[PDB]
């Protein structure tokens, strides 16, 4: 019902900012990107739909002890390469200089 | 006597580190938990073969005053060994289900008792083989505080009986 | 496009230089290690999970 | 792969095609068939970072088009996000498909199964001698008794007592009496 | 005729590299499984055991789990 | 003959078998320490590398003719030839005899299998023996989906060709 | 080399589109010489046979003969030793527990009534009481937390006044934890400390760490990066959370077959090698 509401939400302020000026561009395409949950309600309305989601959302939660430490890890290794490679990647278009 | 007497045995031979700290450590729980309520008392005759007979009097009236009395009996290793006795405290076990646990608790417990770890092993199966209803309370737990709460509970089940 | 950050990760002087091709060679450890952790033994951590 | 087809197309539709980044002739945002071939292109893992960096912010935006600055900082989010949720979802695609044949994939030779049943018509063409040399109330009957022989539920009244228990469970969708009357057959 | 070593050396390279690590990720966490689930199991057994002599004295699954099961069984 | 052949089987005393492994390492750090240049240019130390080899090429024929009087050839239903592993010890030493044949197609197809004795590591420790046959049995199944893909290649290489 | 012109050239680029590397190439090829209307249809088809579709029949295959082979009767064996030697551990470490609790209460009672020998033996047991409660647990993962702030904000070009700020940070880091090592070392004894491989872990990040600095006080321009591991502590946030024994049994059984996990690591590293050699065969120097 929040996603509802949001689309909703979104279509009407973006046709109530629609004063044809040109004051704010990326703030009214903003709001019509904000239509493509559209397609995202029938998964609300079709069970079956619905029972695929939950059961990835089951499998996500399944995996979200290993994710964890798998960020963790990563994050380790991103400070290593930080403290290796750390403003030597700079290069010349002339290979002499 | 007027109440049931408290005797631990069953991890192994009395008089050795392992089982007297064991025994020491749920006794000194089963002290300052009741403070008021149970008697303290070391006690160094044989009982089993009943200056033998000088403290069994001695028993009865701890036992006389409807209060709590525990043992700290320093020969007995066995149920049996007191079952012709007319004296019949409670057989509280302080039993360990796997003999592996044993062998190396008595690695871990220091140097000394090293060499004197298969005797002790031995006497503690023989008492293993022994039928649970000859002993009237079962620690099983591995934690001090399960065992403790266990016993406890056991307690306060014959303190309200008597 | 692992290999170019590779090559781009070895011939790699100093703070503030330009490239040296070959430089600080044994510098590929760093992405033998990491492709026998992330993408060889948790992504099949994953994917048993 | 419609919704990230859509930001796509709604975001970094308008920038310039140039045949010199990955923004193509071949690789654009323009159409939603173009975005799409774009996002299965990302899936299988073709340059898609190259992709990321053709995407972002202050990029030439097309002659046909109003706006002067095109492209997005967004192509961060967009296509980490992408990768990551493509990768997942065919990921448990791929794992519901394994599961549905667990049986399958783990099934030993000796052990019994469908492969035994289409084996049993095909003797259909005594033989029963030869396949039972052979093996790991006309076609019906037969079967049940295969079945039993093959996998165990007086014995055999308490075989036929478990036929009665599992064929109540199981009673056949509107059939009369399907699994009633093989257990006459079956009973023996 | 040298794409012979490359195409080898892709075929043989990412199917064995995927057998070794997918083998040792599974029966790693295949035994995690397990060993939890045994621990958990023999926790509330050994807790009922103990619920019932004390008061005495005083007085789903995955498919890979329930398939495992049908092969220890089978294989006993 | 047979009074000798029971002497070289106490002759497999484990410092032996040690010793084999040693010239194995040997052998592969003097091929990984080999570099290649153009068109017939060699390094100074690629003829160092280059002389070396006879003393493992003896060393390897050595431990093959003990193997081969200690045990059988084939006859005895267990012998040299017929373990698994053993045959490409076998290869590989009686090619690497075999290349000391000075002629002219050798050298550029008989001095390739040589990259095969690292696998003599495996064929001299058991224990990777055994984790290589438990790594080679989850892949005969994968027999099947070869053939697959196989077949789809080849179908997908004919509407290639036809469009 | 990439085209349609033959059949074995025909099954190259197929097998090359096969793998997923360079398919666009053949597929934006084919939409420049013929029009790109129909050309989709040859390769998503394609691509969705050959790399999804058989993946998926390829996990599916492995995963059948990894179950199937996982229980038979030897590996059923070594996996019920395995938790044989947990259950049997477990019931050690609470008995132990019970006879540090009975030597606990006998030393005060003792001393209730060799006079160093008592006070240095109940300092002992005080540090291992406190080594164990809760509020140095909380205390070891603030300073680790606090730990990997100071290294996740080294950036390029940072402000002079942080590059000294972390400098001395990281040694009164290091300090910090050789202060704990010792405590805990000293409470719980060497031959305890060892007994968990973490701890094990621990010991060897801080000797890292004390190299790393060693060597940086001889040539500043290098860094092992091997301070950063002490991240690895903010692991032990799982031990308060109902997820501590799935991790746990997961660590059991790696570092359990961890010697079947170094010779599959090795076997692959033989062939790699193996494969080097004869590339240096066929295409060295040329
Ligand atoms: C392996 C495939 C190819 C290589 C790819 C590598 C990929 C690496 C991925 C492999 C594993 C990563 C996922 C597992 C996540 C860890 C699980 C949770 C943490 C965990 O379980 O703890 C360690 C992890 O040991 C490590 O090595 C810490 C983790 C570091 C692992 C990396 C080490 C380097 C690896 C090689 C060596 C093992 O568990 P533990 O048994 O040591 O935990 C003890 C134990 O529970 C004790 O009973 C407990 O004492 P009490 O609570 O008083 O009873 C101890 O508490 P104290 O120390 O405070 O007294 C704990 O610290
Ligand atoms: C605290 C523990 C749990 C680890 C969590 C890590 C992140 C949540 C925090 C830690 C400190 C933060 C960093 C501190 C300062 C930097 C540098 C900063 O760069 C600049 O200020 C602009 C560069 C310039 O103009 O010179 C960009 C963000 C970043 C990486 C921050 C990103 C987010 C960080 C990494
Ligand atoms: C909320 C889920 C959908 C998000 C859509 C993208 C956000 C808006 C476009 C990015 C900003 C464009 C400049
Ligand atoms: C001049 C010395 C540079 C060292 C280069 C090392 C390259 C390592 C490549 C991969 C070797 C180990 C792979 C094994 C993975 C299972
Ligand atoms: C020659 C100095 C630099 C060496 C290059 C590699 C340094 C890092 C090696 C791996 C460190 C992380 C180990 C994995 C544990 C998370
Ligand atoms: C014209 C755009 C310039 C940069 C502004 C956008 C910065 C990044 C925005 C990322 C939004 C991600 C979250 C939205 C969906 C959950
Ligand atoms: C180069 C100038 C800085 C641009 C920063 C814009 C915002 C970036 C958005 C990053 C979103 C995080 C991606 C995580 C995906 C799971
Ligand atoms: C940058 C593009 C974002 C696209 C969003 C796709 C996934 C969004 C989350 C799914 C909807 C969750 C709503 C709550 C359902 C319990
Ligand atoms: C100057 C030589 C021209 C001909 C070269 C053709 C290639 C040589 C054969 C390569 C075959 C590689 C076999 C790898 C098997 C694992
Ligand atoms: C019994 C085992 C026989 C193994 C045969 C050796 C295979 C070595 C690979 C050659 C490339
Ligand atoms: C789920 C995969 C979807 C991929 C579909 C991509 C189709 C793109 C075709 C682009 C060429 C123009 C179409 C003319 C009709
Ligand atoms: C005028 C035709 C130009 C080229 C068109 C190529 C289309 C290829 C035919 C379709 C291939 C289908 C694959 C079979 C499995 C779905
Ligand atoms: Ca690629």
């Amino acid at each position: 019902n929040i996603l509802d509401f949001i689309v909703v939400s979104g279509a009407l302020v973006a046709f109530a900012f629609s004063g044809s000026k040109g004051k704010d561009i990326n703030t009214i395409k903003s709001l019509r990107v904000l239509r493509v949950l559209r397609p995202l309600k029938t998964i609300k309305r079709l069970p079956k739909l619905k029972a695929v989601f939950d059961c990835v959302v089951n499998s996500l939660k399944n995996v979200l002890n290993i994710l964890i430490v798998y960020m963790l890890f990563m994050f380790i290794f991103a400070v290593i390469a930080v403290q290796l490679f750390k403003g030597k990647f700079f290069y010349c278009t002339d290979e002499s200089k | 006597p007027s109440m049931r007497p408290i005797i631990l045995v069953g991890p192994s031979l009395k008089g050795y580190e392992v089982t007297d700290m064991m025994q020491k450590a749920l006794f000194d729980f089963l002290k300052h938990r009741f403070d008021g309520r149970i008697s303290i008392t070391r006690v160094t005759a044989d009982i089993s073969l009943a200056e033998v007979q000088s403290e069994i009097e001695r028993i009865f009236e701890l036992a006389r005053t409807l209060q709590l009395v525990a043992l700290d009996a320093d020969t007995i290793n066995h149920p049996a060994q007191l079952s012709k006795t007319s004296l019949a405290p409670i057989i509280v076990y302080i039993k360990i289900t796997s003999p592996k646990v044993l062998q190396r608790l008595i690695k871990s417990r220091g140097k000394s008792q090293s060499k004197h770890l298969n005797v002790q092993i031995a006497a503690s199966e023989k008492l293993a083989q022994c039928p649970p209803e000859m002993f009237d309370i079962i620690l099983d737990e591995n934690q001090l505080e399960d065992a403790c709460e266990h016993l406890a509970e056991y307690l306060e089940a014959y303190w309200k009986a008597t | 496009g692992w290999p170019m950050v590779l090559k781009h990760s070895v011939d790699a002087t100093y703070e503030e230089q330009g490239p040296s091709p070959g430089y600080r060679m044994e510098l590929s450890i760093f992405y033998v290690v990491y492709f026998v952790v992330f993408p060889f033994f948790f992504v099949n951590i994953f994917v048993a999970l | 792969f419609f919704i990230y087809a859509i930001i796509g197309m709604q975001v970094f539709g308008n920038i310039a095609l140039d045949d010199d980044t990955s923004i193509n002739r071949h690789n654009n945002f323009r159409t939603f068939l173009q975005a799409l071939m774009l996002l299965f292109r990302s899936a299988t893992g073709e340059a898609w970072h190259e992709i990321m960096l053709s995407c972002l912010s202050n990029q030439a935006c097309d002659e046909q088009a109003n706006a002067t600055e095109c492209g997005s900082d967004f192509a961060y989010f967009y296509f980490v996000s992408f990768i990551f949720l493509c990768s997942f979802l065919m990921l448990n695609l791929f794992v519901a498909v394994i599961m549905d044949n667990f049986e399958y994939l783990t099934r030993d030779s000796s052990i019994l199964g469908p492969h035994h049943l289409d084996e049993f018509i095909r003797v259909w063409a005594n033989d029963m001698f030869e396949m039972l040399k052979h093996m790991s109330v006309h076609f019906t009957s037969t079967l049940m008794a295969l079945i039993r022989t093959a996998l165990e539920i007086t014995k055999q009244h308490q075989c036929d007592a478990e036929l009665r228990k599992e064929i109540s469970v199981v009673w056949a969708n509107l059939p009369q009496k399907t699994l009633d009357l093989l257990v006459p057959p079956h009973k023996p | 005729f040298s794409s012979f070593y490359f195409i080898v050396l892709t075929l043989f390279g990412n199917y064995t590299l995927l057998n070794v690590f997918l083998a040792i990720a599974v029966d790693n966490l295949a035994n995690a499984q397990e060993l939890t689930k045994d621990e958990e199991e023999m926790e509330e057994a050994a807790n009922q055991k103990l619920a019932l002599q004390k008061a005495k004295e005083v007085a789903a699954r995955s498919v890979w789990e329930q398939r495992a099961s049908q092969l220890r069984l089978q294989n006993l | 003959n047979v009074v000798r052949k029971y002497a070289k089987r106490i002759t497999e005393w484990p410092p032996f078998e040690y010793m084999i492994l040693a010239t194995i390492i040997a052998n592969c750090i003097v091929l990984a320490l080999e570099q290649h240049l153009p068109d017939g240019d060699k390094t100074p130390m690629s003829e160092r590398l280059d002389d070396t080899e006879p003393y493992f090429i003896g060393i390897f024929c050595f431990e093959a003719g003990i193997k081969i009087i200690a045990l059988g050839f084939v006859f005895h239903k267990g012998s040299y030839l017929r373990n698994g592993w053993n045959v490409m010890d076998f290869v590989v030493v009686l090619t690497g005899i075999l290349a000391t044949a000075g002629t002219d197609f050798d050298l550029r197809t008989l001095r390739a299998v040589r990259v095969l004795r690292p696998l003599k590591l495996v064929s001299g420790i058991p224990s990777l023996q055994v984790v290589l046959k438990s790594i080679m049995k989850a892949m005969v199944p994968l027999l099947q989906i070869g053939l697959l893909l196989f077949f789809a290649i080849l179908m997908f290489a004919i509407i290639g060709l036809e469009f | 080399i990439t085209n349609f012109d033959n059949i074995l050239f025909a099954i190259l680029t197929v097998f090359q589109c096969i793998t997923m590397e360079g398919w666009t190439d053949i597929l934006y090829n084919t939409n420049d010489a013929a029009g790109n209307t129909w050309n989709w249809l040859y390769f998503i088809p394609l691509i969705i046979i050959g790399s999804f579709f058989m993946l998926n029949l390829v996990l599916g295959v492995l995963s059948g003969e990894f179950a199937k082979e996982r229980e038979r009767v030897e590996n059923r064996r070594a996996f019920l030793k395995l938790r044989r030697q947990q259950q049997i551990e477990r019931e050690l470490n609470g008995y132990l527990e019970w006879i540090f609790k009975a030597e606990e209460v006998m030393l005060a009672e003792e001393d209730r009534n060799s006079y160093f020998r008592r006070k240095e033996k109940m300092f002992r047991f005080f540090i291992r009481r406190m080594v164990k409660a809760q509020s140095f647990y909380w205390v070891v993962l603030c300073v680790v937390a606090l730990n990997t702030l100071c290294v996740a904000m080294v950036h390029y070009n940072q402000p002079r006044r942080l590059t000294t700020t972390l400098y001395f940070a990281e040694f009164v880091f290091l300090g910090l934890f050789l202060t704990e090592m010792s405590l805990k070392m000293y409470g719980l004894g060497p031959r305890s400390y060892f007994r968990s491989s973490f701890n094990c872990f621990d010991f060897g990040v801080i000797v890292g760490s004390v190299f790393e600095v060693v060597w940086a006080a001889i040539k500043p321009g290098s860094s092992f990066g091997i301070s950063v591991l002490r991240a690895l502590r903010l692991l032990r946030i799982f031990k308060v959370t109902k997820y501590w024994s799935s991790l746990r049994n997961l660590v059991v059984s790696l570092l359990n077959s961890m010697k079947s996990i170094i010779s599959l690591l090795f076997l692959l590293f033989l062939f790699i090698v193996v494969f080097a050699l004869l590339g240096m065969q066929l295409f060295g120097g040329q």
